[PDB]
């Protein structure tokens, strides 16, 4: 069964920054490409950003260009997010979600297969 | 939707026949200097998921081997002195008449008028030969047995016939593929291959009859051969344990040395210091027979399963094709293995009479000759049997020792290793294309 | 790993060790020695031109322009980079090798001479 | 055409064969063969090391930074495409092979400093 | 100055006379003679393998994304540059040569892949 | 041509009794010398 | 016809022919041939 669990989150002060997390399992965590998708209260779906799996190439919505900070470290099986400068139109549901991008080998999809249940960001 | 990439550093390969360098370790015959003084560690990378088949038979390997030998000997020989001299009417007589032993009649006494190093002068050599070096013309007179066909060359009395192991390697851009398996009969798939740079050391040991000092089989005694139906082809038996023999010259022999022109000398044997006794071989008859009751159980496995397996004598030819033979201390013996291959198989020690000789034509090359000193003192050997050479001629099959092909002795050897080339280029689909 | 490790290995997996296998490429009877060695020479070279002909000349890796075509073994491609070994794709392509490396020459001088022409525009 | 077919053909035409040509440049007695072997691998090389040099490294066809001199036979330029063989440049042109070579070799050495200075600008 | 004229020279200095020395590279008792020209190439080969291989195939300076580790003989910027001849610094480094090329290799292969995932982003 | 270029700042040292330069030089000669004797008359017949 | 130089008599002249000119060459003598040995593996061969 695949999961993606996320953690972190809160309420923080508008120019303040907080981290994410999300940990997975039921799938091999490095051969899959991640990423980040906002759900704003009453927007439903903006992309933020993208890791693909060697956690080398990172790609950004421009609106978080300059401050946000998506990694992977893939012997924890771990997909992280880092967001300085926080501004109040970033309040949303951050979601752990698999897909996007892929190896250039192994049929690339350009969709997101799974979902996590997101944490709830504050600003 | 797929585009065509291009890979280089690809790891893949393709059989190939290619020149092997030889690397080596330590006068010798075998120390030329052409064979490269290197590390012998032993580097090897297991190919976790790979099977490749092998075929020992059309090794390549082998018949750089043999020619490297051949060549290597020949050049050992080269600037040698050539006892042009010897091949004289010789005059002889018995050495020991008054002996009524096995070696009656063996050792001859025999007179030369021979060169000095003057041009103008010549002296009188008294000299002891072997029955087998000579034969008459019709006190008789004599000829050395080289006199059919060639010139034969003293050998080189400073330099030991020792069989110092040799490696080969790989030059870049290729490989050597190590079979690894267990029970591998020479042809067909070795799921546990391994690469590896060089060969284990292999000792150029040269033989008939029964395979000396070689490697042994890791659980079973493996039979090997290239077509198991076909009586034309031979057999080789590769035993998991060695049968000792204990080989002897117990003669305390003297030798001497006659200048024979500006700067040659001949050696030759002198006398004899005590008594005269015959060369022998000693084998543990249990041992033996528990030898071949293995060699045996494994035939029935492909051939024979409810049969009769008989061994026997060889069927005749001169002696380097129906007697085994070694070269040990220097010394070639030649010995009767009839009392090896005297039993039928239905579903202490043995001894072996052995005979010496000087003149020596090695690898059927005819047209050359060595002449072997003799050596001073008495001669000792321990080996160990590898294996066996036999061929095969109802309900009973009959077994005979092989030999005088030399590349049989190597195949024994190199049958795990197959030298490929590497081949590092190939394309592939993918799903990225040039911005061009 | 080391040389020829990933022989078994997926030929996905495989694409990891190019380094290790092409550094393993350079690193009378003595007459017959120096032959062998200077004949390795002239087949390193071979590679390296046609390397340098397809626009591909220092890269372990590179893509070309000429898409791969159906009749070239169509095995999938999940299956040919998770499920096969470079060794078993050497032989399933054995027979479209000239015609790919032919291609490739042809899609790279007209490669080179768009280049040229674009060089020439003020 | 095939190896030289081209060798009659304009220069213009000829630079359509380039391909050809290069692959013909790989594709005691026996002492001496060995000899010319070596010594047409040690020819080949140097040819591939100008083109090193120059900052041509990989290319059939490339562009250079150094200007044509009107003294180095200057004979129009369609005329020299259009109307002349390549046997028939390498002799117009042959006192200036030198000049040019180091002209080519200068007007490298520039580049390769002008591009170490931008890498380090943060 | 000519061949090796700069080995008194500052690392700085003599980094202007690259094109000389690379040039100087290439330009029974006679198969000895034919063995040394052939392990020359060999040699030859090598160098320009690594280049290869490091992503620095047709330069001969060129720049990397392996940091300087202070660990590595730190001896400040300018003071190698300007106060030190390569003939010196060649030993304040020896033990760090193989651990350098090393690390050079793996910041390539991670290039190339990326390199190549970026290419199939359509 | 004695081309030359000298190393305005470099100094390093010279062994002159471990200079390989020597040893070549020394069967060069040696085999040079053998090899045009080797076709000529063996006068073998005058040792008498 | 070809030579080096044509108007010169210490060189030769090369004719090449359009047209072969067939001959027949024969030693139409039966003859035998002997061997005798004059070595340890030599032996020389001789108009019998
Ligand atoms: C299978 O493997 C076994 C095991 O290795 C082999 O058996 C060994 O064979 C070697 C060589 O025959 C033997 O070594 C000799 O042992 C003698 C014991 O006293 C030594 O005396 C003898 O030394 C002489 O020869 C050397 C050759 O280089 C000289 O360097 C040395 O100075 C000695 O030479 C003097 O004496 C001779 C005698 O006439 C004289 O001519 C010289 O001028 C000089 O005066 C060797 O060391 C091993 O001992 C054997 N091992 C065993 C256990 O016996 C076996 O042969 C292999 N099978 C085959 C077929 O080869
Ligand atoms: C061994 O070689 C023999 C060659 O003699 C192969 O089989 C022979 O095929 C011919 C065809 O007419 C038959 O007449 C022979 O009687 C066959 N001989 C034998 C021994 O069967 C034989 O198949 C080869 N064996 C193997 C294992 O390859
Ligand atoms: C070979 O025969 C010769 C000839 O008889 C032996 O030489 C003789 O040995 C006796 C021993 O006392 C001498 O008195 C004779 O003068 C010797 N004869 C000559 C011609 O010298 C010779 O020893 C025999 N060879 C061996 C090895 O015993
Ligand atoms: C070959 O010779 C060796 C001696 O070099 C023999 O080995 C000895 O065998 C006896 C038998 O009981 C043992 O007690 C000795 O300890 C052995 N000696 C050594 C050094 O091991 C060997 O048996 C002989 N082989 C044959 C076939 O006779
Ligand atoms: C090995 O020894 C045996 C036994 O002496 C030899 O075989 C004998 O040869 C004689 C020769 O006429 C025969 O009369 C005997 O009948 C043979 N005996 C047997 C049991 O067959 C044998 O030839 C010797 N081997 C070699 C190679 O010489
Ligand atoms: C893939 O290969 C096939 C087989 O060669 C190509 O099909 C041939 O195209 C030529 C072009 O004129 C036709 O004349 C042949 O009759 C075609 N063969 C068949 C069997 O139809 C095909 O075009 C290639 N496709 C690509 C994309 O290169
Ligand atoms: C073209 O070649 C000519 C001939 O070498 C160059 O003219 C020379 O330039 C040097 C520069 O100092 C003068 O000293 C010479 O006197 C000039 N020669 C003549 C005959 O005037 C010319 O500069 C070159 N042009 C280009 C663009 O490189
Ligand atoms: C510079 O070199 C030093 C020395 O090797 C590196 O320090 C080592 O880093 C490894 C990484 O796990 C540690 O296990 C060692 O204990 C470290 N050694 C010491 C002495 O602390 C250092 O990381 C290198 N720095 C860079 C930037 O590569
Ligand atoms: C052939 O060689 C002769 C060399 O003798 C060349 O002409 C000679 O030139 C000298 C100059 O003084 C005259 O004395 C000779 O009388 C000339 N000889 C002839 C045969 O004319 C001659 O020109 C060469 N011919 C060709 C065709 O090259
Ligand atoms: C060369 O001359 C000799 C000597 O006369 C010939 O040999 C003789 O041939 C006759 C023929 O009947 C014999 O009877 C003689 O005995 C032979 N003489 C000798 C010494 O053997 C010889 O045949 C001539 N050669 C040829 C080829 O005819
Ligand atoms: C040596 O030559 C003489 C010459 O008459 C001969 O009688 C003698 O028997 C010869 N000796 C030997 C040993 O051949
Ligand atoms: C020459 O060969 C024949 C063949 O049987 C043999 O009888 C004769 O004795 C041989 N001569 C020599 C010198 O061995
Ligand atoms: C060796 O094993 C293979 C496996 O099929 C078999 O075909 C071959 O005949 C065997 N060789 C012998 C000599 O039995
Ligand atoms: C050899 O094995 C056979 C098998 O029947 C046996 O009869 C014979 O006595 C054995 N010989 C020895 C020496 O054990
Ligand atoms: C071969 O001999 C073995 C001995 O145990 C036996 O088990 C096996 O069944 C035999 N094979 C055949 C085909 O009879
Ligand atoms: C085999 O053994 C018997 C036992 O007496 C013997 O008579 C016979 O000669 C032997 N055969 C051989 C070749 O030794
Ligand atoms: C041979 O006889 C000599 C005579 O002194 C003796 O010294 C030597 O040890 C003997 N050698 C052997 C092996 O018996
Ligand atoms: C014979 O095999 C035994 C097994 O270990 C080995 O120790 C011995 O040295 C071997 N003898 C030879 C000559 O290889
Ligand atoms: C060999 O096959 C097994 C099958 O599960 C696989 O796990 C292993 O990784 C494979 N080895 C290589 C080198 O691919
Ligand atoms: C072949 O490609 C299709 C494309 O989606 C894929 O679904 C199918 O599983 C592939 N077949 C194999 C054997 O991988
Ligand atoms: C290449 O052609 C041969 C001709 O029979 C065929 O057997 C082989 O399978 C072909 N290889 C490929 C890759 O199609
Ligand atoms: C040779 O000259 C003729 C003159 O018209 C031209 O048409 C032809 O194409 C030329 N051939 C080549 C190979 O250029
Ligand atoms: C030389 O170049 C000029 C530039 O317009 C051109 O008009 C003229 O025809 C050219 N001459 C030749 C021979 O092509
Ligand atoms: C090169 O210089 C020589 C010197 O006479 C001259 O004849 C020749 O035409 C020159 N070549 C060129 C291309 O100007
Ligand atoms: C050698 O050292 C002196 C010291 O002032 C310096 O001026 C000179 O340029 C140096 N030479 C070289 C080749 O660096
Ligand atoms: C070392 O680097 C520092 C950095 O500013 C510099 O000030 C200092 O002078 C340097 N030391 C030497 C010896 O150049
Ligand atoms: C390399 O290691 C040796 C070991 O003693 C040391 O003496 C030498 O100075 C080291 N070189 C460098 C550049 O540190
Ligand atoms: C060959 O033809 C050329 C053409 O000019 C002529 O000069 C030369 O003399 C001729 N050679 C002979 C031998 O006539």
């Amino acid at each position: 069964e695949v999961q993606l669990v996320e953690t972190g989150g809160g309420l923080v002060q508008p120019g303040g920054s907080l981290k994410l997390s999300c940990r997975a399992s039921g799938y091999t965590f490095s051969s899959f490409a991640m990423s980040w998708v906002r759900q704003a209260p009453g927007k439903g779906l903006e992309w933020v950003s993208l890791i693909n799996d060697r956690g080398g190439l990172t790609f950004y919505v421009d609106s978080v260009k300059g401050r946000f900070t998506i990694s992977r470290d893939n012997s924890k099986n771990t997909l992280s997010l880092q967001m300085h400068s926080l501004r109040d139109g970033d309040t949303a549901v951050y979601y752990c979600a698999t897909g996007g991008m892929s190896s250039a080998l192994q049929s690339s999809k350009y969709y997101f297969d799974f979902w996590g249940q997101g944490a709830l960001v504050t600003v | 939707n797929l585009w065509v990439t291009v890979y280089y550093g690809v790891p893949v390969w393709k059989d190939a026949e290619t020149t092997l360098f030889c690397a080596s370790d330590a006068h010798n015959v075998w120390a030329t200097h052409a064979c490269v003084p290197t590390d012998p560690n032993p580097q090897e990378i297991h190919l976790e998921n790979v099977t490749e088949e092998f075929n020992m038979w059309k090794n390549n390997m082998v018949e750089q081997m043999h020619e490297d030998i051949i060549s290597l000997w020949d050049q050992s020989l080269k600037p040698c002195v050539k006892l042009t001299p010897l091949c004289v009417t010789l005059q002889c007589t018995n050495y020991a008449p008054k002996l009524r032993s096995m070696m009656r009649g063996e050792i001859k006494n025999c007179s030369f008028n021979m060169t000095t190093e003057l041009r103008d002068k010549k002296q009188k050599v008294y000299s002891l030969f072997y029955r087998l070096d000579v034969v008459q013309i019709n006190n008789k007179e004599y000829r050395l047995i080289n006199c059919n066909t060639s010139a034969i060359t003293q050998a080189c009395p400073k330099v030991s016939f020792e069989p110092i192991p040799i490696h080969y390697c790989a030059p870049a851009g290729f490989a050597i593929l190590k079979c690894k398996d267990k029970k591998f009969n020479g042809t067909g798939p070795c799921p546990s291959v391994s690469t590896v740079q060089c060969t284990h050391g292999i000792k150029p040991v040269v033989s008939t009859q029964l395979l000396l000092n070689g490697s042994l089989a890791e659980e079973e005694v493996i039979i090997r051969s290239e077509n198991i139906t076909n009586n034309a082809k031979n057999i080789l038996v590769q035993l998991n344990t060695p049968v000792q023999i204990n080989c002897t010259r117990p003669s305390n022999n003297t030798v001497k040395s006659i200048r024979i022109g500006p700067g040659q000398a001949f050696y030759y044997f002198g006398d004899v210091l005590g008594h005269v006794r015959m060369a022998h071989c000693n084998i543990s008859k249990a041992t033996w027979n528990e030898t071949l009751g293995k060699v045996v159980k494994q035939l029935r496995k492909h051939f024979g399963n409810n049969t009769i397996i008989r061994f026997a004598q060889s069927s005749g030819g001169d002696l380097e094709v129906t007697t085994h033979s070694f070269n040990c201390g220097g010394e070639f013996f030649y010995c009767n293995t009839s009392g090896l291959f005297n039993s039928t198989w239905i579903s202490d020690s043995l001894i072996l009479p052995c005979w010496i000789k000087q003149i020596i034509n090695m690898w059927q090359r005819i047209g050359q000759a060595m002449y072997a000193p003799p050596i001073q003192g008495v001669i000792r050997c321990v080996s160990n049997i590898t294996g066996l050479i036999l061929t095969r001629d109802s309900t009973t099959e009959t077994f005979r020792p092989g030999g005088g092909d030399m590349r049989d002795n190597w195949r024994s050897e190199l049958y795990k290793y197959k030298v490929v080339k590497i081949e590092p280029l190939g394309v592939a689909p993918t799903r990225c294309k040039r911005r061009v | 790993l080391g040389f020829l490790g990933a022989a078994g290995s997926t030929m996905g997996a495989a694409s990891m060790t190019l380094t290790v296998q092409a550094r393993n490429l350079l690193s009378h009877w003595g007459i017959k020695q120096l032959q062998a060695r200077v004949l390795a020479v002239e087949h390193y070279l071979r590679d390296q031109q046609l390397l340098g002909i397809w626009g591909c000349s220092g890269k372990l890796i590179c893509c070309t322009n000429v898409p791969w075509n159906s009749s070239w073994s169509n095995r999938n491609l999940s299956e040919i980079w998770d499920n096969m070994t470079w060794l078993q794709w050497d032989k399933e392509i054995s027979n479209y090798t000239q015609i790919i490396y032919g291609l490739l020459e042809e899609s790279q001088n007209q490669q080179e001479k768009n280049e040229q022409d674009l060089l020439a525009l003020d």
